[PDB]
């Protein structure tokens, strides 16, 4: 906690999250451009929010070039400012505003490769993100992309215990969560990234459900309805119903037609039904899909 | 399977080992506390054990709170009248970190029998956060235990529950457990439980994982064994009462072994 608010100059508002406003700001002494996340505590009658406690405590430990860096925490008696490194855009905005003819394959490879690095680092540090979606992935001018918004993250134990249910924004939520799994693990973050991989190729959400059951149904129509063969346990799960329609799995080359063989292989492994068979971030880094990525590793921040 | 994170458990173990060293309280802080004693702390921890069972909190939550308390008392002198306020704020923070449904602040005020106000609890919350610099993701005995449990052939719930019990007992007594890292008390606890229930010992597979042997564990083992033997006599009984419950397989009713044979 070396900072004080007097050394920052607010430049403009750049967003609004779970605690409210995020500003872009400039350190008047060092020149450094940062994002200030403000969290008002006078409006809080339960004291410091658990979202903030988790976000701060977990991000202090996660120093990685593909995780947005928490630089400082200014703790006044009435307000709490998180100072973050500044990144000018998120993946959703990039996809909408600039990727109308599409994101070139090189850039998709690079982005997905960096995301897997960031995620592996989280999992290696017993942290689940639990809200991976394009809005929460920040890009800079240098071609880096970084995991952000750790407000829904959680420090896990090994083996995992039961955590909060129905986490993850719906479109990016894994089937084990939708089926009311007693336990979920690292595989839920992989599911989200798989959804994001598909979305970078098409510029549209892979499974845009309007409800938990609609979401499952969308998934089942694309990947087939799971049975005991593809997913031992599935039919015993708390929210599994034998009445579920039994849809045939489609050729994966139909799911994302413009994807090459390596891409489809990797995508299929990210979206495996069985959480136990779904690929880890660590193993995904070695997939042949990445054989041709050359973009140099972003340097760590201080 | 993936709930045991095969691809990450070893990375995670290594990281926890590094962090327990960073998150370690000062061994000799109680002597430097003019107004508080091991016995006062034992009273506080036992009360927090009861608060956990009253509110059906995770054991993990209880362990975090103690970690927070001991780190706080390593740098901040506290008058006896304020010890419970530190402990209350610690349990609040631990609940916000670890629980799905943490109790509301008003319940933490309530359990202190209106000794402190809501404003006091919330100001102590802030101070604890300042003192710890929000380093709340501390390794506990439980985080190590659950991993060590994966080395039983085969799994045995009495063993698991007994280890957890012995680990909790150690939270009560700064002398001598402040001297030991979570990973080491967990090792001793696991070995003692396993020996008590099955006759078996610290597996070689855990020697591979941890680098600890019965030789390295011996000091801790001798303390935990005495603690277990004396436990019916100890002034604080809330953990034994808790572990009489069927949820913990009634393990506090098991008989400790008279000897460890090396």
């Amino acid at each position: 906690g070396p900072g004080s608010m007097e050394n920052f100059q607010k430049v403009e508002k750049i967003g609004e999250g779970t605690y409210g406003v995020v500003y872009k700001a400039r350190n008047k002494l060092t020149g450094e451009v940062v994002a200030l996340k403000k969290i008002r505590l006078d409006t809080e009658t339960e004291g410091v929010p658990s979202t903030a406690i988790r976000e701060i405590s977990l991000l202090k430990e996660l120093n990685h070039p593909n995780i947005v860096k928490l630089l400082d925490v200014i703790h006044t008696e009435n307000k709490l400012y998180l100072v973050f490194e500044f990144l000018h855009q998120d993946l959703k905005k990039f996809m909408d505003a600039s990727a109308l003819t599409g994101i070139p394959l090189p850039l998709i490879k690079s982005y997905l490769f960096q995301l897997l690095q960031g995620l592996a680092f989280c999992h290696s540090h017993r942290v689940l993100h639990r809200d991976l979606k394009p809005q929460n992935l920040l890009i800079n001018t240098e071609g880096a992309i970084k995991l952000a918004d750790f407000g829904l993250a959680r420090a896990f134990g090994v083996p995992v215990r039961t955590y909060t249910h129905e986490v993850v924004t719906l479109w990016y939520r894994a089937p084990e969560i939708l089926l009311g799994c007693k336990y979920y693990s690292t595989a839920v973050d992989i599911w989200s990234l798989g959804c994001i991989f598909a979305e970078m190729v098409t510029r549209r959400a892979l499974f845009p459900g309007d409800s938990e059951i609609d979401q499952l149904f969308r998934i089942f129509r694309t990947l087939g309805t799971p049975d005991e063969v593809v997913w031992p346990g599935v039919t015993s799960m708390p929210d599994y119903k034998p009445s579920f329609p039994k849809w045939a799995r489609q050729d994966f080359s139909k799911v994302v037609p413009p994807l090459d063989e390596d891409g489809r292989s990797l995508l299929s492994q990210m979206l495996h039904y069985d959480p136990n068979k779904r690929i880890s971030a660590k193993a995904a880094l070695a997939h042949p899909f990445f054989q041709d990525v050359t973009k140099p590793v972003p340097h760590l921040r201080l | 399977g993936v709930n045991e994170v095969p691809d990450y458990h070893e990375d995670i173990h290594t990281y926890l080992r590094e962090m327990e060293v960073k998150c370690k309280p000062k061994v000799g802080y109680m002597k430097k506390q003019p107004d508080i004693t091991n016995s006062m702390r034992a009273i506080l921890v036992d009360w927090l054990v009861e608060v956990g069972e009253e509110y059906k909190l995770q054991n993990e939550t209880l362990h975090l709170a103690v970690n927070y308390i001991d780190r706080f008392l390593s740098s901040m002198s506290v008058l006896r009248g304020k010890l419970q306020l530190v402990g209350t704020a610690a349990m609040l923070l631990a609940s916000k970190f670890e629980e799905i449904y943490p109790p509301e602040v008003a319940e933490f005020v309530y359990i202190t029998d209106d000794t402190y106000t809501k404003k006091q609890v919330l100001r102590m919350e802030h101070l604890v956060l300042k003192v710890l610099a929000f380093d709340l993701a501390a390794p506990t005995i439980n985080q190590f235990l659950t991993q060590y449990f994966l080395h039983q052939q085969p799994a045995n719930c009495k063993v698991e529950s007994l280890a957890m019990f012995l680990g909790e007992l150690s939270l009560i007594d700064a002398d001598p457990y402040l001297k030991y890292l979570p990973s080491v008390i967990a090792a001793a606890a696991f070995h003692l439980a396993l020996y008590t229930v099955t006759g078996q010992s610290w597996p070689e597979s855990l020697v591979q994982k941890t680098g600890y042997t019965l030789e390295t564990l011996k000091p801790c083992l001798l303390d935990l064994h005495q603690t277990y033997l004396r436990a019916p006599q100890h002034a604080q009984q809330s953990i034994r009462e808790k572990y009489k419950n069927s949820k913990y397989h009634g393990v506090s009713l098991l008989n400790p072994p008279e000897t460890l044979n090396v």
